[PDB]
């Protein structure tokens, strides 16, 4: 098929053009809500930690995919391996509140704590990139977070996006290829 | 949903398990699905098969 | 008495992709409305179908240049989501997170020359089974191919068919692979008239039955 | 004939080499009367007209990847500009027209796109700019590109003095080619009009 | 056999705000009747709406004094539940236990002068976007404002509207904030006739759509 | 709106007065029963402890709110971390009864003991302040309690008000403000 | 209720889980709700809009 390409109108040809038969597709694994729904780890940690999905690694399946969207929304689940008790506080809270027990506080139970937390930002949607001239009264507004946690020590933090919604796609890149033809690597095979 | 495969109904109420969405006016506001389905599939011009 | 129960060994551990949900601790939160927010996408393949991105040729250009000499092969590349030429496409960006694929991949060719520049091209799918791809339109004619010329419509689209032994093919390529398992695509220039230095942009998009299965997290972290 | 005449307020623009209009992300605006402005917002129709801006000179030496950007809103000395100094909050979309006139004997191709929340792109990311609302300009086919986009952002209303949601980008996809019969270079201009202009929060005078 | 069960890791711990109940140990206790006990309240915002409390001005007074000189700004304060002027109100007392708010805040002005004391006032909401609030009724006129005079009715009520970028605003103020994020309220005195040393009491209450969400325990203990 | 303020009749104006639109409010978080329904800690402890909600901290969310009411009523839940066994006894019992096992006694089970207890005072309602000339046959009647607990050692005590009812509101104060304009503090923000 | 979000009915009877209220005569004895709803909202006097 030939078309006026300058218009940018989508064109999808099929093998029928030269005698083939287009087949059946099952696209469950490329479903946004499904694919974002798995735990991902946050590497940097500290006794006091503000939950920010952008601390996710840029090349991990979740972090790559999240960054391939401009705006997003989701609820959250967290797994925290910590010493002592864990206190969570919602978006907008004074850092000092983290010391108070009446905020959701999970008492230590081995081996870690799994929790379901609601979206809690004052915005209708959040962004992975924000073109602010400043945004004050490569930096993101401080209001873009899912609250904060505190314990005597935070050893590990996994985070899971629930009911994820993604808007306005952005570039997603594969590994840079050096070889003359294909990027080759060791694929699993029996001994 | 997406990646939840439990048969049994949840022990906790929905207003606890999740944040509650509000509206001003989940519908078919799927821009990219529309965009993709609108793609031209024919053949511009005359055919000789 | 009370209900007896057998706490089973081998069950109960956290699996990062498990199908359960956590217990809530902070209830009754209502979100600001986001009714009808624009630009939403629910499946990666909808955008992969609607938005073709560019292939990479020669010294890092999204196009191929018409040859002034008597060589007619403009480009040759592996039908692989891991191919160097596909390395900057959105299609390969998504594909790296899946172990297998199947289906149609579409190529788009947009001529960029002036009104007084004319040419005739040919694209062929060389299936596996031959040692090296042909550098001649005459040899490649025996394969599935399409020829088109220049005119009022600047773009031409062609479907690379999925023809393989197994029902699915790997998105990644093993180090022990000499020849590309799924074959090649060859773009030729039959002729041209005053089209020296004129360009042919080439991009790719997912076809109607393109499919990706088996999520994977392979990048070094 | 591919004739299109666009009208915004008391200003009109017509091309005879139209390749259509590209709508990005949506065909309409979301609700302009949300809870964040109580019921105090108003539409100001007098700001909905075309203003002009020079972009760059498309020359033979500018290679693939060369890119010019224009963050919106930009400096404005008409009623729209006054609105920005007179109200605390605003929202509007954009009706964008970009012209690159040379002649039919030139070659090459420009990609004109509208990007939400700009970030300086790698040269590798430049291969996927078509993921954003766009259109192309190739001398053999057209001289005008036209894109229409709605207002968007984490906030239903904005403070343009602190944030610019949209940014127009024109990138060289294939270098300009010239000959004896062609135009030696092509100047690229933008004809922009803000759409559905709404303001809220009257500011005090400077006195 | 018996029912198999998987005791799940990461579940079971006590969370101080959990949605479960404990097991009882001492049953059948009937309470003395408290049918129709007076003064009950079920929502903090009902009392915050019905009972306005006083703002704090100058050296610790619930009122503003009419200026004898040619300066017309009687008071200026941050539209913030954490403002010094709101620090003694019941509204701020409740607000400190929540992270976000939205909605209308009402101001009440009660003139206290003698029958032979007259005056004309003006209140304006200065939204954010200007560096400093205007100290002149003429400059503030361009904002949302109301003017009223003295007479048989001693009180005047005005609604500070919620106008912001986001749907919710923080009740607390960050140390990095120079200018108040939600703007200011300015009270002016257009003129007066023999009203020197006469007072204008000002109080605040929650409006019909005032809302507080996200409970928090922030005070030092 | 102008009114006769001396009457003290409630007046609630709206933005409609000058052309605005009053919006929708959702007041679940300011619901009394909901807000008082969370665990709060009691700092002073001892092997023998009489449960008195006034031992709650005056600035904590529960303690602040409770003190902002004159009379109240509620059932209770307690979490106790203790050595040995825990015995509870209802309001009005001889302190000596605490040593007897036939009173509700919870045998030690790690990590602590959670229990549901009923209101047990001889009054229809209790008070946070009591204007007694004496009240005998800044002090509250001894009958104002929820019983008492005893163990070899009591390390921690959390208390939770169930089915709370509050009557006749009292002053509730925010932090005293020193600054010229606002009380500013460090609000959580991502790193 | 208030801050209980479990779907499943309680295993223990109500007379064990809680103290039992008695009456002499939960009704609408909400003074402050009445007080707030009774608030004047109009505009005293004549209007010129
Ligand atoms: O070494 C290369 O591959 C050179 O890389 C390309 O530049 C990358 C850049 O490295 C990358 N930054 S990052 O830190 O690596 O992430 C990012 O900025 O993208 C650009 C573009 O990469 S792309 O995948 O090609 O799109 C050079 O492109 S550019 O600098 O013009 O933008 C690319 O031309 C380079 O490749 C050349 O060198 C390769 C190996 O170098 S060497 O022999 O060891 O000296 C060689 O294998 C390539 O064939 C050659 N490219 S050629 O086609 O012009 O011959
Ligand atoms: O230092 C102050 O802020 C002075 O405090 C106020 O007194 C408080 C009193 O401190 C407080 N007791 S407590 O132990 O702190 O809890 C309680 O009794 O309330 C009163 C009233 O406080 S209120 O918030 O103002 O309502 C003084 O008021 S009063 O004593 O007349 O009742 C208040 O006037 C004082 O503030 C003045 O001093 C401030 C700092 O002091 S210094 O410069 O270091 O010496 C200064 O910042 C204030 O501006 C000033 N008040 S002014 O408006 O008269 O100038």
């Amino acid at each position: 098929t030939t078309t006026t390409g300058e218009s940018a109108d989508p064109v999808t040809t099929t093998v029928e053009n030269y005698g083939g038969d287009t087949q059946v597709q099952r696209r469950h694994h490329t479903d946004v809500g499904f694919i974002m729904d798995r735990f991902v780890k946050i590497n940097s940690l500290s006794p006091t930690h503000v939950i920010d999905l952008m601390q996710t690694h840029k090349h991990g399946i979740v972090g790559a995919l999240l960054r391939a969207a401009t705006y997003y929304f989701s609820d959250l689940e967290i797994v925290v391996r910590h010493d002592g008790n864990l206190t969570w506080v919602p978006n907008g809270a004074p850092e000092a509140a983290l010391s108070n027990t009446s905020n959701p506080t999970a008492y230590n139970k081995a081996p870690f704590t799994r929790l379901a937390l609601p979206y809690t930002a004052p915005h209708r949607v959040l962004a992975t990139v924000y073109d602010g001239t400043n945004k004050y009264s490569t930096q993101l507004p401080a209001s873009f977070n899912y609250g904060a946690i505190q314990a005597q020590a935070i050893h590990e933090l996994l985070v899971r996006m629930k009911r994820a919604e993604l808007y306005c796609p952005r570039p997603l890149l594969a590994i840079k290829v050096t070889s003359q033809d294909r990027y080759k690597q060791k694929i699993i095979a029996p001994a | 949903s997406g990646n939840t495969g439990s048969i049994i109904n949840n022990y906790y109420m929905q207003q606890y398990q999740n944040s509650m969405s509000t509206q001003l006016g989940t519908q078919n506001n799927d821009w990219f699905s529309k965009l993709a389905s609108s793609a031209f599939t024919g053949l511009f011009g005359a055919l000789l098969a | 008495g009370i209900f007896p129960v057998a706490c089973a060994d081998g069950y109960g551990g956290l699996v990062t992709t498990d199908p359960k949900t956590a217990d809530p601790v902070y209830g009754k939160v209502y979100n600001p409305p986001k009714t009808n927010y624009p630009g939403r996408f629910t499946n990666l393949l909808d955008v992969a179908e609607a938005c073709p991105t560019f292939l990479r040729f020669d010294d890092g250009k999204p196009y191929v240049v018409t040859r002034a000499d008597d060589t007619r092969l403009l480009a040759k590349f592996d039908v692989s989501l891991a191919a160097k030429h596909m390395s900057n496409t959105y299609l390969s960006g998504i594909a790296q997170y899946y172990t297998q694929y199947s289906g149609t991949i579409n190529l788009h060719f947009m001529f960029t020359g002036s009104t007084d520049s004319k040419a005739r091209y040919m694209v062929a799918y060389i299936p596996p089974g031959v040692e090296t791809p042909p550098d001649t339109p005459e040899e490649a004619a025996h394969c599935i191919h399409a020829e088109w010329d220049t005119g009022l419509n600047s773009k031409f689209t062609f479907s690379i068919p999925y023809v393989s032994a197994a029902d699915y093919a790997y998105t990644a390529s093993d180090t022990a692979e000499t020849t590309n398992v799924q074959g090649w695509v060859c773009v030729y220039q039959i002729t041209h008239g005053k089209a020296e230095n004129d360009t042919l942009l080439v991009s790719a998009s997912a076809g109607k039955d393109f499919e990706l299965r088996l999520p994977i997290d392979p990048r070094t972290q | 004939d591919r004739l299109l005449t666009t009208r915004n307020g008391h200003t009109t623009s017509t091309t005879q080499s139209s390749v259509g209009v590209t709508y990005g992300y949506s065909t309409e605006e979301d609700h302009v009367a949300g809870p964040n402005t109580s019921g105090l917002e108003t539409r100001v129709v007098q700001a909905e007209r075309f203003f002009k801006k020079f972009l760059f000179d498309w020359t033979t030496d500018k290679p693939f990847g060369y890119l010019t950007k224009l963050e919106l809103p930009t400096d404005h000395h008409g009623v729209f500009g006054h609105l920005v100094d007179s109200y605390a909050y605003m929202r509007n979309g954009w009706d964008v027209e970009v012209s690159a006139v040379g002649n039919q004997f030139n070659g090459g191709c420009l990609l004109v796109a509208m990007v939400p929340e700009w970030k300086a792109f790698d040269t590798r990311e430049k291969y996927q700019l078509t993921l954003f609302p766009h259109q192309f300009i190739s001398p053999r086919t057209n001289m005008t590109a036209h894109i229409t986009v709605p207002y968007l952002g984490v906030n239903r209303y904005d403070q343009y003095k602190k944030h610019k949601p949209w940014t127009l980008v024109v990138m060289v996809l294939s270098p300009l080619t010239v000959s004896n019969t062609a135009a030696p270079q092509i100047k690229v201009y933008a004809n922009i009009a803000p759409t559905y202009v709404h303001v809220a929060g009257e500011l005090p005078s400077k006195e």
